[PDB]
């Protein structure tokens, strides 16, 4: 059960590990991705205005 | 919502024989939308394109807030009567209020009785309750509305400090916010409430609440680089100056002391200057969205409220929770924050801080006089596009002392 | 607690162990002070240093607490504690006060006058309220007046065959003593109703005396409560009678 | 009866556990991780049965061409760089997923990952997808576990359209690796510049000549990894100075 | 690069030395270099960094790197030393944490801890060399037994 | 003299300063020492005895 | 300060509030001490532990200050402070000492 504490023990948060002692098998994963945009700006002649 | 708390106080009439609206202007304002206070309003108000320095009908961002209050106050109140007393020029398109029409349809039966100040009690409105799931966005508005109408001044806001109860999940996920200013975060954070009936006992509520604590404690000074809630704290980009924006930094290391069991408090910005202090405003909006999901503790004492807003069902309490005011004017705050740092030995004892002060008071005077002169500007008509001015508000007494002491308390 | 009516119990009055309690404490005005009342920079942020208002005398946040007075006062509370099992049994609000709870956080400026106080800020210490001390005292006084019969009775015993050897050491069968006590003592005494408590207390005060038979193995000890300390100073030395005396 | 005979249909209960006599945990960086391509820096262990010595022939081995044998005195060495490589090969932004309902006519509901390309390792991904077989060791494990845990539990709902910040879904994953990547993604986030800043920056630099007005939209799901400390640049430029070492070229 | 190396030789750079029991000779200048070049390289590849005019030249003379800093010297007897600190080290923290964990889960990385005994055992009923029971260990001060190194 | 008096004697209040609030319960430090001279339920004076 | 010749002023003498000031303080010799005079390892570096010379009695650096005496003395200064507005008005060097 120890390798699977998050799945097998209800009393435990879905994230939680048991480090550095044991490496958990089954952790509440986070699936992440962003907007990676191109830098699209407009340039205007400040001083001259 | 899951909880029978559908409560929204209307904003009282500031001497005027009328709610403080203008029909013309409210119609005009419906250009890209039709719903009440949604994301759409907020993203125009606090736009990614513009922040219109004194707009013709709306002098500040706050102006918009105040009008919104009074708008709902008028025609939304119809709804809380057990049949929808819908008319007055305008009228709800549909039983669940989903849009407004500026005119009655073929069927005009819905009467309107001459309305004064009322507590929008959707709980008594069968339909609402019926579809809590969808009606949910109103609830967000009602509460924040309340928090501008319970008193005669700038936002009534609630504060919360845990102890060691920040479990792994939360603390982790708070790390994603590292580098994001409240400026931006506000917008997203707000939209949250709208999204769906979530769980009271969830991570969301914990986080928002915690962020609020970070912002205040930073604002005041007693949290900082040197006094962090586990790295967490805001840097106000430019310190003690009028133009100061809050950016989240994790200053690892010098970590603030676990408090005794818990903390709870209220604050109110008692200065018209909050009308140009977009930050603090957005603040209270944020935290009122948390409210929407939670049973807000510690009722506010009678005395501390203005005449008009006395003896208010939910609100009035004895051996409950007080509303300390605020620094209220950025200049006080300055001082505090600088003497933290001076005591600390973070920065020069008598150099930078005096620089800031001087500029801040300059800045003050200008925005102050402007805001105030433009509050003068209203006159006679049933509008008032702004929260009223009083000479008294320029005072510096308003529970300063108290606030200082509180923040002090917090570090331990 | 142990059956008093057992064997093993020592009757050893020594100079070393001269009865003492805490009969009265110093409460001189002068002595009450230490010191600075706690204040604040108006109420606004760190700028108004020039101006202080006292913290909330209203119902709480007062002065920096008297180190000595805390220490003293806590000691006083310990007197009552000496009779805790008895109080409890008497149902007389026994619950040990815990003075510490009263000593509440004060955070800001420390000084006697606004003047002086302006200069000195002391973050997150402690105060006590007028109100609070009122009610605290009230309790202590009440405690004392509840014991006033007990004290007397305790005293009688202690003189009716006085265990006081001011110089050197005496020893005799405690059993012998005890039984003659109970053969001679007036029936109307509280001592005869409460044998077990009184003896316990006695033992707790008088290191000079040992329990009955609790473990007949070990009825005797060399470590007793705090007492001891104060006793050593009343005990005659090689060159002086009493240190305190002289 | 292997499989659940559902009338005119068979539901083949694909074993969630290795159905071995002997089964061993084995380090394999990104075994099941079908991403953009891969680092290359894959820390690949053979089964114990085979000679794992390969993995260790990194450091002092130049001299001794002893394929069978590791230098023991250089073990710490060996292992340090190996670990480094395990770290390096595992540094990835674990992308946001598409999640569905449990379509299969077992116990419909649960919200499951739509696996990369094909639905391959599902039994392993989700132990709970395997119904209820017989009275085995495998089964005794399944018996002991609760169903609820398998899957998407909470998804950042508040998405401008549907740009998620995180999906909180419990799956087959390694607590360590996980924690690694989370601190990596922390690093990244902290580095987040806004184009606003950049305006002011560049403009100020230009001595007032130019204004590089940047439009931007209200999108919280932007990632700009640019911000640094002076400390970082100083130390880097220290290198660059050293780099020179009396070579004019 | 600092932290790693400091586990290879006896250096007074600030780090605990978890892996102290794992076999390693006390490395020299020259050797340290060689390892470090690996370190370097790995980093390179991992991050698509093909320019060798990045990190390269760090191992050109005593690569006993502890506190990399620069200074200026003024003729009026004085020196201006800029000690430039690193603050956050997320990678480094993750590496360390990986070690800590390693300390307990070494077998997973095919690093097994102990020793062997060579003992006459013939039998129908025996475990594995991986399951000892009590007897395989011995002592110095045992009747009839002699202990040599 | 009165000011001083008031500052020493918590027993005494200022004139009319805010006729609203001329009176208070918090005075200076004094108080503390006073409680010890004040007669209790079972004793006259604590300091005394 | 407030006009004394106003309304609202209480005349409430209570047992609770028995007049007191600080009439005199304890100055017993015994009591003056706490304690140790401050010294130095000759004057050279950390070697001469064997030898100490007292710090500069000359014009400064004396003993470790009496905790009690500090606390007491500061209190005493507060008596004067009770009359600060009056001292000041009398022009009699009023300026609070700051011990």
């Amino acid at each position: 059960p120890l390798r699977w504490p998050g799945l097998v023990d209800p009393n435990y948060r879905v994230g939680t590990n048991d480090l550095p002692n044991r490496i958990t098998l089954y952790n509440s994963l986070y699936r992440y991705n962003f907007t990676y945009p191109t830098l699209d700006g407009i340039m205007y002649v400040r001083s001259a205005t | 919502m899951a909880q029978r708390q559908f409560f929204g106080l209307t904003y009282n009439f500031y001497g005027q024989p009328a709610p403080l609206f203008d029909l013309n202007d409210l119609q005009e304002l419906a250009g890209c939308y039709a719903r009440p206070w949604t994301s759409r309003f907020s993203h125009l108000a606090i736009s990614t394109g513009s922040l219109p320095v004194w707009s013709a009908r709306y002098p500040s961002v706050a102006s918009r807030n105040i009008v919104v209050n009074t708008l709902l106050g008028a025609h939304l109140n119809p709804f809380a009567g057990g049949q929808i007393t819908s008319h007055q020029g305008i009228t709800w398109r549909d039983p669940v209020l989903s849009s407004l029409a500026p005119v009655p349809a073929i069927q005009p039966p819905p009467v309107w009785a001459v309305a004064e100040n009322v507590l929008l009690d959707s709980n008594n409105y069968p339909t609402y309750v019926l579809n809590l799931s969808s009606m949910w966005p109103i609830n967000q508005d009602v509460h924040i509305m309340t928090m501008w109408a319970l008193s005669d001044q700038g936002p009534i806001y609630h504060l919360e400090v845990p102890v060691d109860p920040m479990p792994a999940a939360t603390t982790a996920a708070l790390m994603a916010y590292t580098g994001v200013p409240i400026a931006h975060l506000a917008q997203t954070a707000y939209r949250f409430a709208g999204q769906l009936p979530q769980s009271p006992d969830s991570t969301m509520v914990s986080t928002i609440r915690w962020l609020s604590a970070i912002w205040f404690g930073s604002l005041t000074g007693r949290l900082n680089r040197s006094r962090t809630c586990n790295g967490f704290y805001f840097e106000f980009a430019k310190p003690a100056l009028n133009p100061d924006q809050a950016v989240l930094k994790w200053n690892d290391g010098a970590r603030a002391a676990p408090p005794a069991a818990a903390q709870s408090s209220y604050i109110r910005c008692i200065s018209p200057h909050w009308q140009h202090q977009i930050v603090e405003v957005a603040g209270a909006l944020m935290s009122q969205s948390v409210t929407a999901v939670t049973g807000l503790p510690a009722l506010i004492d009678e005395a501390t409220l203005p005449a008009w807003s006395q003896g208010v069902a939910n609100l009035t309490g004895n051996g409950q929770g007080v509303v300390p005011c605020l620094d209220y004017n950025p200049v006080p705050m300055a001082a505090a924050r600088h003497l933290q740092w001076r005591q600390d030995g973070l920065i020069t004892a008598a150099q930078e801080a005096q620089l800031n002060n001087d500029y801040t008071a300059y800045a003050l005077t200008i925005e102050r006089h402007l805001t105030a002169m433009l509050v003068a500007n209203p006159i006679a008509a049933g509008r008032m596009p702004i929260q009223p001015f009083n000479a008294a508000d320029f005072g510096q007494a308003g529970q300063t002392a108290a606030a200082v002491a509180l923040a002090q308390a917090m570090f331990v | 607690t142990y059956n008093i009516t057992g064997d093993g119990n020592s009757f050893t009055p020594t100079s070393d162990m001269t009865s003492t309690a805490a009969p009265a404490i110093d409460l001189k005005p002068g002595v009450l002070n230490p010191t600075g009342k706690l204040w604040r920079p108006v109420g606004t942020s760190v700028a108004t240093i020039d101006s202080l208002a006292i913290v909330s005398d209203r119902f709480g946040q007062y002065s920096f607490v008297n180190e000595g007075m805390r220490e003293t006062f806590s000691k006083a509370l310990f007197d009552i504690n000496m009779w805790q099992p008895l109080f409890q049994a008497t149902k007389t609000g026994c619950g040990p006060i815990v003075l510490s709870s009263f000593t509440t956080t004060t955070s800001g400026y420390v000084g006697a006058t606004a003047g002086d106080a302006l200069d000195n800020p002391v973050t997150n210490g402690v105060f006590i309220s007028t109100v609070q001390i009122m009610n605290l005292q009230r309790t202590i006084a009440a405690r004392m007046r509840d014991v006033a019969l007990w004290q007397k009775h305790l005293d009688t015993a202690m003189t009716m065959l006085t265990p006081d050897i001011s110089a050197g050491s005496a020893s005799c069968n405690w059993k012998s003593l005890l039984a003659f006590a109970k053969d001679i003592l007036p029936l109307d005494n509280l001592c005869l109703t409460y044998p077990n408590e009184f003896y316990n207390v006695a033992i707790h005060r008088y290191p000079a005396l040992k329990p009955g038979n609790p473990d007949t193995k070990l009825p005797d000890a060399q470590a007793h409560p705090l007492g001891e300390v104060a006793g050593a100073f009343n005990a005659a030395t090689s060159e002086v009678g009493s240190l305190v005396g002289s | 009866l292997i499989g659940f005979t559902w009338f005119m249909q068979m539901y083949q209960m694909t074993p969630p556990l290795p159905e071995g006599a002997v089964n061993r945990i084995v380090c394999m960086t990104n075994w099941a991780s079908l991403g953009d391509e891969g680092r290359g820096l894959e820390v690949r262990l053979p089964p114990p049965t085979d000679s794992s010595v390969h993995a260790y022939k990194t450091v002092l081995s130049r001299g001794y061409i002893d394929n069978a044998q590791f230098n023991p005195l250089a073990l710490r060495s060996n292992v340090l760089l190996m670990l480094l490589q395990f770290t390096l090969s595992n540094l990835k932004i674990n992308k946001s997923s598409t999640f569905t309902s449990d379509v299969t006519t077992i116990t419909s509901g649960r919200m499951i990952r739509a696996f990369e390309g094909r639905p391959e390792l599902l039994a392993l991904a989700y132990p709970g997808r395997a119904v209820l077989p017989t009275q085995t060791k495998n089964a005794q494990f399944l018996s002991t576990a609760i169903a609820d845990r398998i899957g998407r539990l909470d998804r950042a709902n508040l998405i401008g359209g549907e740009v998620s910040a995180m999906v909180e879904c419990m799956e087959l994953c390694d607590a360590l690796t996980l924690h690694i990547r989370e601190t990596y993604i922390m690093l990244l986030r902290s580095m987040h510049q806004d184009p606003t800043q950049i305006v002011q920056i560049v403009n100020e630099c230009a001595n007032n000549l130019l204004n590089s007005t940047i439009p931007i939209s209200l999108r919280p799901t932007i990632l700009c990894p640019w911000f640094a400390s002076s400390e970082d640049l100083r130390l880097q430029q220290v290198m660059h100075l050293v780099n020179i070492s009396s070579n004019t070229a | 690069a600092r932290s790693a190396v400091a586990q290879c030789q006896d250096a007074g750079f600030l780090v605990p030395r978890p892996l102290d029991a794992l076999r390693q000779f006390d490395v020299t200048s020259a050797a340290a270099a060689e390892i470090m070049h690996a370190v370097n390289d790995a980093f390179k590849t991992a991050f698509d960094l093909d320019g060798a005019l990045l990190d390269g030249l760090a191992l050109y003379g005593d690569p006993r790197i502890a506190d990399l800093s620069a200074a200026y010297l003024q003729y009026g007897g004085n020196v201006v030393r800029e000690h430039v600190p690193p603050g956050p080290s997320h990678i480094h923290r993750a590496l360390q944490q990986v070690e800590s964990t390693f300390m307990a889960e070494m077998n997973l990385f095919n690093v097994a801890r102990g020793n062997l005994y060579l003992v006459q055992t013939a039998t129908n009923g025996n475990w594995s060399p991986m399951a000892p029971v009590a007897a395989p260990p011995f002592v110095r001060g045992g009747p009839n037994v002699r202990v040599v190194g």
